[PDB]
């Protein structure tokens, strides 16, 4: 058995989101489906559960009034809808099927992949790519002021892999992300070889090929 | 504040036995209701390690026990793969819900001082009326690392954005810090420096307009 | 999980609830589920600390009963309970008195204990 979840979503404060959880070969209705959120750097938080065949759901007191857990036995798919999104809701939401039929008494043994839901007033925007000019030299690119995650960074279109390090982004005070990707190369090759960073930001559909010259 | 309490972090060297605790009251761990344990590896969904206090779905190196208002997970013969977050779960009968604990980050432990690299603002960036000094730290174990900035020797605390040390592909750590300035600010001093402190040893890097 | 361990944990939860009712001072699985649903509906009308706690414990016990039922290849959905004004029936020739309700519930659980030891029907 496997539980497959919908894709990540970016929403604004006040709006709502609905995450799905479809089965992949199981008596989905006889089991219990729990919804658990996890914010970045925080732990698991049991939000609720539901036994589809019975139809009644249960909600943690914390999320009561803002979360709705439903189940469709036909499509064997659970749904968790969160309304009135705040900044604090930014988190990964997991759905988990219990080990024995209709009870959590013995744990939840089949978890989902997780669905990232990001609540921010920031809007989609591409990055500005600036060059970090260089027995070893280090060159790189600064992918500044973009949103939402993620961006991917290649060098020479993938031909360069030795010595590459693409660091994790930082959430600047402006709501936009910034990333750095560096690579270490022989000092003697700066005169002959061309190093170019290919930055890809799919949310804004931007791609930037920027050459880092000494 | 989670109903169940766990140690924020426990650490051991390979082959060592580690114990993670999970304490509550008589409405959860006490009064019969069991304690489950879940393992969450870096960038993955939780997996069920222990259910019903002791039972395993899981290597025999993991085990569980329950006494009074406490439960514990023992990992004997610690391996590199066990480095992960561990969450205990139990049913609270006063709140009516299977609530988790605060979680424990289990670290498997050779020290390594950091390699720092400071990039100054790009000419193009200054022409965009923006300036960003970049301090990249890499190849340092353990994760603990402090970053401080100084312009002409005076501490800078406004416009500093630093990350929590992330795990590299070589099981070590890297981090990044950014100092945001306006071109005039960047040009108005003679030097900027980032200082990276790690296990008492500090690596300082400086750039000048 | 083995069904043997489910039976063991159901009996243990029953004993826990019985001892808790002490501290405050049917036959097939379907009839047990119905009895516990009715007792839940009763306990929800007289909410205290121990009564809310006992109702939640009964919810868990019903979940375990249904685990057993499904292990016996036979369905018995979530029993509704009553047909439904509570106050009237509860006060007169009924329950209402928290102690009387908890005592009737203790007796029903003690009967369920023996019946579960006898591998009852569905």
């Amino acid at each position: 058995v496997q539980l497959v979840q919908s894709g990540a979503e970016v929403k604004k404060p006040g709006s709502s989101v609905k995450v799905s959880c479809k089965a992949s070969g199981g008596t989905f209705s006889s089991y219990a489906i729990s919804w658990v959120r996890q914010a970045p750097g925080q732990g698991l938080e049991w939000m609720g559960g539901i036994i589809p065949i019975f139809g009644t759901a249960n909600y943690a007191q914390k999320f009561q009034g803002r979360v709705t857990i439903t189940a469709d036995e036909s499509t064997s798919t659970a749904y968790m809808e969160l309304s009135s999104l705040r900044s604090e809701d930014t988190a990964v939401y997991y759905c988990a099927r219990s080990q024995v039929p209709s009870s959590y008494y013995y744990g939840m043994d089949v978890w989902g992949q997780g669905t990232m839901v990001t609540v921010s007033s920031a809007s989609t925007k591409g990055p500005s790519v600036f060059p970090l000019a260089p027995g070893t030299a280090a060159l790189g690119c600064l992918v500044k002021d973009y949103f939402p995650e993620p961006v991917t960074v290649s060098w020479n279109s993938g031909a360069l892999t030795s010595g590459v390090h693409t660091f994790p982004a930082v959430l600047q005070s402006s709501g936009l992300y910034s990333l750095s990707s560096v690579v270490t190369v022989p000092s003697s090759s700066l005169g002959t070889q061309t190093y170019i960073c290919n930055v890809n930001h799919k949310p804004s559909n931007t791609k930037v090929d920027k050459k880092v010259e000494p | 504040q989670s109903v169940l309490t766990q140690p924020p972090s426990v650490s051991g060297a390979p082959g060592q036995r580690v114990t993670i605790s999970c304490t509550g009251g008589n409405s959860n761990i006490g009064a019969g209701y069991h304690v489950h344990w879940y393992q969450q590896l870096p960038g993955a969904a939780p997996k069920l390690l222990i259910y019903g206090d002791t039972n395993r779905p899981v290597p025999d190196r993991f085990s569980g026990s329950q006494s009074g208002t406490s439960a514990s997970l023992a990992i004997t013969g610690l391996q590199a793969d066990d480095e992960a977050d561990y969450y205990c779960q139990s049913y609270d009968r006063s709140r009516g819900g299977w609530f988790f604990g605060g979680g424990t980050q289990l670290t498997v432990l050779p020290k390594a001082a950091p390699s720092v690299t400071l990039f100054p603002p790009s000419s193009e960036e200054l022409q965009a009326n923006k300036a960003t000094l970049v301090c990249l730290v890499s190849d340092f174990y353990p994760g603990a690392v402090t970053v401080a900035w100084k312009a002409d020797g005076s501490p800078v605390k406004v416009g500093v954005e630093t990350t929590k040390p992330s795990k590299q592909s070589n099981n070590k750590y890297a981090a990044s810090s950014y100092l945001s300035l306006t071109p005039e600010q960047w040009k108005s001093h003679r030097s900027y420096s980032c200082r990276v402190t790690h296990e008492g040893s500090t690596v300082e890097k400086t750039v000048a307009p | 999980v083995p069904i043997q361990k489910v039976q063991d944990d159901t009996k243990t939860l029953i004993k826990t609830i019985v001892t808790r009712i002490n501290d405050i001072s049917i036959l097939t699985l379907s009839k047990m589920d119905q009895t516990l649903a009715v007792y839940q509906q009763i306990l929800t009308s007289m909410p205290s600390r121990n009564v809310i706690q006992i109702s939640n414990d009964l919810e868990n016990l019903r979940d375990l009963l249904h685990v057993l039922a499904f292990s016996k290849s036979c369905h018995l959905p979530e029993a509704s309970g009553l047909e439904t004004s509570l106050g009237g029936v509860l006060e007169a020739s009924g329950y209402s008195t928290e102690v009387v309700a908890l005592s009737r519930l203790q007796g029903s659980l003690q009967d369920m204990l023996w019946q579960l030891d006898l591998s009852p029907g569905c």
